[PDB]
């Protein structure tokens, strides 16, 4: 599966 | 051989015709095999390759929900790249992100990705150290500070050594048909007068996987790079790839030409000469 | 912005046989930003059964898209592929060929 990208830029 | 996953995110803002469009699709090596598109009836990760579908419906479920997460912090993050760039609420902008896993023969990691771009250039990147950050400029360094903060680093290397080589390799085993066959390409000579005194011999490979190959022009043995005229390879639609490679040569000098092709699939690397 | 501007690759799937079912491709590759428009050209009418690929994009952070139909070549027939692009000027048409 994908990842949960933790923090917005 | 070596292979790899990766995940391809297209966000793109559109003022004045709702929020930003996302999309994601996820390859192994060449083959598609999911997609997700925010702009689609019913947004879900949906299977795009056959092997892929006998995953269970928690594998679906977790990848949609993580999809439709994503949709939202990519939209938070245009907001912020604008206000980074000072940038106007009128245009339109394009965030892109691809990050995946490579393995080698021995299903071993080979190296981690985790690269984002805005409006087509590099912003920011994770080193192959997989613990710390290339900024491409000084936008890009606020980011790096939120993410060190926020210790995301440390999250992609976990993802990246564990779930992604994990899930490769059981892709590459439940795909191991298609995903672990390379097909050699169909290849031939073909030639095209130009006047009485120059003729085109291009060189075709046709309907070969993976996309990797080699496909070369000599005279007398020298390599023709500067005066070969190599198109991109090009998708088939059927999974498989083409390629061509062109040479104009003086009238009756053709068999001083070799095309030579290599690819994975091939038992020996071809050389070819036009045979009228 | 960085604006790139479109390559284009008109082709079919097979060789081409005069009568013989095939696929026609439309591959645009290279460009930057995202938004195209692509048709599929039959004697210079659209063509309204096209499917296209997910939208994905290259290592250098240019997009790519294949656009496709079935179709069956014949000696009278010119198909095309018309493409429009806000680096373009006018929408650019290229013809098939079928020996490219
Ligand atoms: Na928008
Ligand atoms: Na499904
Ligand atoms: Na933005
Ligand atoms: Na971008």
């Amino acid at each position: 599966p994908e990842m949960t990208f933790f923090s917005v830029k | 051989g070596s292979h790899s996953m990766r995940y391809f995110h297209t966000s793109v803002s559109r003022p004045g015709r709702g929020e930003p469009r996302f999309i994601s699709v996820g390859y192994v090596d060449g083959t598609q095999f999911v997609r997700f598109d925010s702009d689609a009836a019913s947004p879900r990760t949906e299977p795009r390759a056959p092997w892929i579908e006998q995953e269970g419906p928690e594998y679906w479920d977790r990848n949609t929900q993580i999809s439709k997460t994503n949709t939202q912090t990519y939209r938070e993050s245009l907001r912020n790249l604008r206000g980074y760039y000072n940038q106007s609420e009128a245009g339109s902008h394009t965030l892109q992100r691809m990050y995946g896993c490579d393995v080698g023969p021995d299903g071993r990691l080979l190296r981690g990705h985790d690269q984002s771009a805005y409006d087509g250039k590099d912003y920011i990147a994770l080193n192959e150290d997989l613990s710390s950050w290339t900024a491409a400029d000084t936008a890009a360094q606020i980011t790096q500070r939120k993410w060190e903060a926020a210790r995301v680093a440390e999250q992609l290397r976990a993802y990246l050594e564990g779930t992604c080589v994990e899930w490769l390799r059981r892709h590459l085993e439940n795909g191991k048909e298609t995903l672990q066959r390379a097909d050699p390409p169909k290849t031939h000579v073909t030639h095209h007068p130009i006047s009485d005194h120059e003729a085109t011999l291009r060189c075709w490979a046709l309907g070969f996987y993976p996309a990797e190959i080699t496909l070369t022009w000599q005279r007398d043995g020298e390599d023709q790079t500067q005066d070969t005229e190599l198109v991109e390879t090009r998708p088939a639609g059927d999974r498989t790839f083409q390629k061509w490679a062109a040479v104009v040569v003086p009238s009756g000098e053709e068999q001083r030409y070799t095309c030579h092709v290599q690819h994975e699939g091939l038992p020996k690397p071809l050389t070819l000469r036009w045979e009228p | 912005m960085i604006q790139r501007t479109p390559k284009i690759q008109v082709y079919s799937r097979h060789p081409a046989e005069n009568g013989k079912s095939n696929f026609l491709n439309c591959y645009v590759s290279g460009f930057h930003p995202s938004d195209i428009e692509v048709d599929l050209l039959k004697n210079g009418e659209r063509i309204e059964k096209v499917e296209h690929s997910d939208l994905s994009f290259s290592k250098d952070w240019s997009f790519y898209l294949l656009y496709y139909t079935e179709f069956t070549p014949t000696e009278k027939d010119e198909y095309a592929c018309r493409v429009n692009h806000v680096t373009l000027s006018q929408p650019k048409i290229v013809k098939w060929d079928r020996d490219m």
